[PDB]
């Protein structure tokens, strides 16, 4: 199958027509999705197909044929882009200053935009094009809006 | 079955549209991923 690297969609046939479920990062040979958009099944790329290396439910993060390779991490201080993918539709690059998620455990940057739910594993760049996180697990705050996490994984 | 489809170069684009606010929340992760607002 395609193994370029770049931003891919997740569909499926088993509901109505084909449906966007989701979207990933291929880098250096691993696909990189959110648990919640596969739930840790197999996908396929053309003919190829693409099996589960790693995910972890609590970090909502899975990668494909190998571990996670994404590394780059917001600096805390300057604005981002959004590769957002939405169902149906081109990818587009919106930028924003990201806002924070202040845990017991630490503090994670978060994105205030919002895109319907087949966005969730867009990539979230810094200036350089790195991918500093994927978007699509996150909260729905007073006003009703929805802020998704800057969820980035760990590169063993 | 769950295929995929590319939809583009990761890049960054200049004078890209720019929207969005900067929220600081406290927040809450639980064991199964979900995420809720602490007050
Ligand atoms: C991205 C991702 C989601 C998903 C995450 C899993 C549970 N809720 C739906 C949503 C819901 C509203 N906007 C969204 C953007």
């Amino acid at each position: 199958g395609e193994t370029t690297d770049g931003v891919y969609r997740v569909m499926t046939r088993r509901l109505l027509g084909s449906t966007q479920v989701g979207v990933g990062v291929m880098q250096e040979g691993v696909f990189h999705t959110m648990w919640h958009v596969t739930k840790g099944a197999a996908l396929r790329s053309g003919e190829g197909r693409l099996d589960p290396y790693w995910g972890d439910v609590k970090q909502d993060l899975v990668s494909y044929c190998g571990p996670w390779k994404l590394d780059a991490a917001w600096d805390g201080l300057s604005e981002v882009q959004l590769l957002a993918v939405p169902p149906g539709e081109r990818a587009k690059n919106i930028q924003t200053l990201p806002g924070i998620f202040k845990t017991k455990d630490g503090d994670i940057g978060a994105v205030a935009l919002d895109y319907p739910a087949g966005t969730s594993g867009s990539p979230i760049l810094d200036k350089c094009g790195r991918v500093i996180g994927l978007y699509g697990n996150g909260v729905v705050i007073k006003n009703g809006s929805y802020v998704s996490a800057i969820t980035q994984g760990k590169r063993e | 079955d769950m295929y995929i489809e590319r939809a583009g170069d990761i890049t960054w684009e200049k004078d890209a549209e720019v929207t969005g606010n900067s929220p600081r929340l406290d927040v809450a992760l639980d064991e199964s991923g979900d995420f809720s607002l602490v007050e």
